[PDB]
DNA sequence: GGAAGCCACATCCTCT
DNA sequence: CAGAGGATGTGGCTTC
């Protein structure tokens, strides 16, 4: 199933702490309230009903909650497709954002993304 | 290091300078009425040949959210500064007028 | 000293 | 045109 899904479209998608869900991978630096340059997605293996709503958490030692934009999608075909997630709170010096990813289901599912990605206010930048 | 706000604020206390931008003699309010010629100095002064006004406004756009200067709204190249500029000079806006002659 | 962060624009550009 | 704000790219500075 989940290695089947993994080799169906290969090396975009990486595994939660979670079993039953995977999601897109995310740039390791990233700028600040910038669009990414893949859409984040997140894939259901096991069976969550169409309009389900999905959304994401941002946090670590220095931003408990980081403020996000767009944080919230709803399920279709097993996939929630964020329209242009976009990362607003700073993560720190040398350290990455954890991701919590709940599923609205009933009762609610919750996967993990651990050290997922860092944000700063320049973002990925050629060296001076 | 010199900040648009604190180059404008120059220019308004200097009475040399109150033809092409001056207080409007309510609070802190000021106007650019040559634009051009503040744009040229702006320019001048942080050696950027090619700003405009349509470039320095959008500079002053971006203290509408750190609420250092607001637009007037309706009175072309209007503005005010929000920010506590009597703490910062010591002054009033009635005494700096005076100080400038500012007509209302 | 340099890499990595933060800031304040400078430049364009879409839209009202 | 003036004016709001979004998207990007730079130089100056401060922090590790």
């Amino acid at each position: 199933s989940m290695v089947e899904v993994l080799a169906d479209h290969p090396g975009e998608l990486v595994r939660t702490d979670s079993p039953n869900f995977l999601c897109s991978v995310l740039p390791t630096h990233w700028r600040c309230n910038k669009t990414l340059p893949i859409a984040f997605k997140v894939v259901a293996l096991g069976d969550v009903p169409d309009g389900t709503l999905v959304t994401v958490m941002a946090g670590n030692d220095e931003n408990y909650s980081a403020e996000l934009r767009n944080a919230t999608a709803a399920m279709k075909n097993q996939v929630a497709r964020f329209n242009d997630l976009r990362f607003v709170g700073r993560s720190g010096r040398g350290k990455s954002f954890t991701l919590t990813i709940t599923v609205f289901t009933n009762p609610p599912q919750v996967a993990t993304y651990h050290r997922a990605i860092k944000i700063t206010v320049d973002g990925p930048r050629e060296p001076r | 290091p010199i900040q648009l706000w604190q180059f404008l604020l120059e220019l308004l206390t200097d009475k040399s300078c109150q033809s092409f931008i001056s207080w409007t003699g309510d609070g802190w309010e000021f106007k650019l009425s040559d634009p051009d010629e503040v744009a040229r100095r702006w320019g001048k002064r942080k050696n950027k040949p090619k700003m405009n006004y349509e470039k320095l406004s959008r500079g002053l756009r971006y203290y509408y959210d750190k609420n250092i200067i607001h637009k007037t709204a309706g009175k072309r190249y209007v503005y005010r500064f929000v920010c506590d500029l009597q703490s910062l000079l010591g002054y009033t806006p009635e005494e700096l007028h005076a100080m400038l002659d500012v007509k209302p």
